[PDB]
RNA sequence: UUGACCUCAAAUCAGGUAGGAGUACCCGCUGAACUUAAGCAUAUCAAUAAGCGGAGGAAAAGAAACCAACCGGGAUUGC
RNA sequence: AUAUUGGCGAGAGACCGAUAGCGAACAAGUACAGUGAUGGAAAGAUGAAAAGAACUUUGAAAAGAGAGUGAAAAAGUACGUGAAAUUGUUGAAAGGGAAGGGCAUUUGAUCAGACA
RNA sequence: GUCGAAUUUGGGUAUAGGGGCGAAAGACUAAUCGAACCAUCUAGUAGCUGGUUCCUGCCGAAGUUUCCCUCAGGAUAGCAG
RNA sequence: CGUGGAGGUCAGUGACGAAGCCUAGACCGUAAGGUCGGGUCGAACGGCCUCUAGUGCAGAUCUUGGUGGUAGUAGCAAAUAUUCAAAUGAGAACUUUGAAGACUGAAGUGGGGAAAGGUUCCACGUCAACAGCAGUUGGACGUGGGUUAGUCGAUCCUAAGAGAUGGGGAAGCUCCGUUUCAAAGGCCUGCAGGCCACCAUCGAAAGGGAAUCCGGUUAAGAUUCCGGAACCUGGAUAUGGAUUCUUCACGGUAACGUAACUGAAUGUGGAGACGUCGGCGCGAGCCCUGGGAGGAGUUAUCUUUUCUUCUUAAC
RNA sequence: GCUUGUGACGGCCCGUGAAAAUCCACAGGAAGGAAUAGUUUUCAUGCCAGGUCGUACUGAUAACCGCAGCAGGUCUCCAAG
RNA sequence: CUAUCUAGCGAAACCACAGCCAAGGGAACGGGCUUGGCAGAAUCAGCGGGGAAAGAAGACCCUGUUGAGCUUGACUCUAGU
RNA sequence: AAACUUUCAACAACGGAUCUCUUGGUUCUCGCAUCGAUGAAGAACGCAGCGAAAUGCGAUACGUAAUGUGAAUUGCAGAAUUCCGUGAAUCAUCGAAUCUUUGAACGCACAUUGCGCCCCUUGGUAUUCCAGGGGGCAUGCCUGUUUGAGCGUCAUU
């Protein structure tokens, strides 16, 4: 919020890295079951609660 | 492959420090190369080499300290056995076997005997 | 008056993050975590909250030290090496 | 421009730079990027060429 | 003046220890009501659940200020 | 000697078998909700093996049509089987403010059963 | 309607459930208030409402007595098997 | 009669096709149901004597899931309003550019921010999904980039107030109190000297608060970057200047004045530090406006005309 | 003239309209001080450093809460003719 | 501006099956039943009589050997004093 | 007669029932006793060549060392300095180390990546200032050590 805790910003980078799709080389792994990330987040729809 | 601790354990503190410095330098250069090129897994080996070097150095100091406190009353807390807390307290073999003198006399006079029932 | 327009007056977090429970449960004005109980030394637990007990109790995490204890006990708390 | 540990500070950074690269540092600016890293802008003195040292380092 | 004693203090003194976790079982403490009574207040649920303290690998109890009244038995615990 | 839904390591069952059985057979106390305490999911199956459809053609492309692999594509990542409600096409048939049904029979379509 | 005071308001702070606050309406207390929210006891109990899964055969009722803080229910006798 | 499962038995059936499903094809049974034929499908299953049970649904405003008529219906109607042409692209009511008209009309549909949000900001690519039409566009999707401080804030101070300590109550998690019935230390000169003391701590991105402005710059950043010019704090220090033989300055009647011009504990005082309303004066900015110097606009006619630049920070 | 700041005044009150950190001054007279020189760092000049975290963007008829790109609600500064 | 017609999009309540009436009888007001009147596809915009229309396990009433709030010289206790 | 409505079959659709399967659950019996200030459980953050998570680890970061096996891993590339070797593997085992910031949590605090003090050492002229590095600074209780107060109290100068 333009004057924000560093703890907060730490978590921001965390979420920024956690918001992405799968690398696709995993889908070719032997005996995989993971086609798409199930834990993604978009700011429009759902929130973090920080 | 890379380096081996059995080759390093014959070396000294100074040679090891130089080795470590060289490894960190090389690692820095490899990080530069990693963005020049798509992928660079030679960096893993030097990363693990650093770990092995630090392990050996730590071992040297630790064993030096151990032989320094060889057979002393108070050893350092990071050098005592860890066994578990309740044991690090609990009685010793000595203290457990401590016995009053009355009980000593009764034990010696009348210990349990070996006997058998046939005839 | 109390619903949809009133709920627009909500921008004052009554709770922050704990350093202990990591939850958005640290009350500010009260300075307590209604899940961890920090800054009390006792962990907050209640029998009637058994679901809650097992949401947090050992098993729920990494067990950085403990997981190796059965190995050590099985060995008999070894010393040295081969 | 450099990526730096979060526990760092300008003094340490300055020091380490002259150490590693044999340079006179004019000044330093820092920031914490949104990606959870420390970006470090570092001005040199006029006695040096940031460019020459960059391709000395092998990034260019 | 000097030297003791008693008491109480200090010290980042030397060395030690307690905290918290877990808590199926265990020793305690505190402690209800729905309920049942075809109502309900005693009573019951219950000396329970909830709440608090503290342990172990088992605990606790245990070598009789006992059971008895028989011709007497003989630590404790459990079936 | 006794207690033990906890912890660890074993071994078993006239148990449940993916709407069951622990809430969870899968990145489940996860996702998600709630200021908060707390609440709390759904979600299994190609094939022996991806051999996961080379190439051609139409199209902007998705895709289709081909071709082709494979035991099978009536196994083509919406994939084991693949039900019903429900819907499309085809075919047959009826129909004046319901439909459906019992007895009886015509008419129509279909069908078994007897001998050397 | 009021619009310069008993004004309006942000932010911080205090007050917590038989408790709080209340220029008093039983009003407000996170869309919840003649007793908040969450979990538990708890599957609380319920003479009351609803529901209660396959066939055939054989038999075949009662709504009346007596007592009950008993009258939408029970026990008992009777009918039935 | 039938379902799940168990013991036993048919030296039971079966990949040359098990169960499962469909079948206005057939057969048996009063019936519960059983059997057969065809199609599909692909790995286990049945008959009989017994045993065992979480054992047979149309209902419970039952539970979970799914699909329907309603129905291509209701309806997508506030916030004055759009239109032409090009480019793009497969494709343009809606993208871009351009041109017209129009609005908000500064109490703005502008510009900036606190709370909150968290990368949405920016670039490229990109339309399967969202944007209740559309979609070449996007706060979308995909990948990357981007947030620079001695001077801004936090950091410090304390307010309402919370909250340790000594202590006391409490079986107890804990409760009370924060000039507390406490043996509560640090100030200068290893030590001798010497003076003081209600001494936790937290509590304001609006209160108090040391100090920075300009011009430029990016796709996206700037009082943070660049160029230039300042300031403050802290610490080092050395040259100058000043003062002294009357050692610790002189002038002014005084108000006071100066480039400096000793001054410990200790004490006193001040600034921090402060309501609101009224009108009056002063200044800054803005508004209006005159001449002159540039540029643009109108110019059938008129208009010595309409508009616009003429600025100067902190220190 | 508008916005604004500001000064001195006046009215108002049973209301007289925070605190502390912090800086400075004064009273004081401890102490230490010149001549071959000695004293002074609130005058000037001169050298070095100045850490940590925040800094993008919106702030709303699309970035906040209202299950949503909801005609709602959300505190504030500038404000031309 | 709507409704209306069109391009595109695209729900919902409700739904035993359904949808022409009279009289009778009936749980004493039937869409169905009995006797009669009648009866021709598919329908469109409106329309607001009926569908004892939907909304909601009636808030009035009675019951329940179900409660709660409040009161009180009710029964029984109680912190306090 | 079409359409439309309705029924039946086929084929295709919606949907995921049924059947078969099952690295799961549940229940029972056995056996054992091992958390933690020598810093736990738990939390947050970050770590891979190419990862979002799960999993594992902690700046030595899907791990280091030692031991055993004895030549893999695997989605791609890279390796192979080997493959009769003190030597592959996400192997197993595990006794030696690392063990971010926290957490009972221990310098003080904690919506702060906030502000101090002691020792040693290093740079800047530096005992005094700044910075870096290294190590330390909780409370209560016990045992004792040293220093200490009290006309509490003894003996003598
Ligand atoms: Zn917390």
């Amino acid at each position: 919020a333009a004057q924000k805790s560093f703890r907060i910003k730490q978590k921001m980078a965390k979420a920024k890295k956690q918001n992405r799709p799968l690398p696709q080389w995993i889908r070719l792994r032997t005996n995989n079951t993971i086609r798409y990330n199930a834990k993604r987040r978009n700011w429009r729809r759902t929130k973090m609660n920080i | 492959a890379g380096v081996k601790a059995y080759e390093l354990r014959t070396k000294s503190k100074e040679q090891l420090a130089s080795q470590l410095v060289d490894l960190k330098k090389e690692l820095a250069e490899l990080k530069v190369q990693k963005l020049s090129r798509p992928s660079l897994p030679k960096i893993k080996t030097v990363r693990k080499s650093i770990a092995c070097v630090l392990t050996v150095i730590n071992e040297q100091q630790r064993e030096a300290v151990r032989q320094l406190y060889k057979g002393k009353k108070y050893q350092p807390k990071d050098l005592r056995a860890k066994k578990t807390r309740a044991l690090r307290r609990a009685l010793t073999k000595f203290e457990a076997s401590q016995v009053t003198e009355k009980q000593r006399k009764k034990q010696i006079a009348f210990p349990q005997r070996k006997y058998a029932i046939k005839a | 008056g109390k619903g949809t327009p009133s709920f627009g007056k909500r921008h004052n977090k009554s709770h922050t993050l704990c350093n202990r429970c990591g939850r958005r449960s640290f009350h500010v004005q009260k300075k307590t975590c209604s899940s961890c109980g920090y800054p009390a030394a006792k962990t907050r637990s209640y029998n009637w909250g058994a679901k809650a007990k097992r949401r947090h109790t050992t098993g729920t995490g990494r067990m950085r030290y403990l997981k190796h204890v059965s190995r050590r006990f099985k060995n008999g708390f070894q010393t040295g090496s081969a | 421009v450099f990526q730096v540990s979060m526990k760092a500070n300008k003094y340490q950074i300055k020091k380490a730079v002259k150490e590693l690269y044999e340079v006179d540092v004019l000044k330093v600016n820092t920031l914490v990027r949104p990606n959870g890293t420390k970006k470090a802008y570092v001005r040199l003195t006029a006695d040096y060429d940031a460019l020459d040292i960059a391709n000395r380092i092998g990034y260019i």
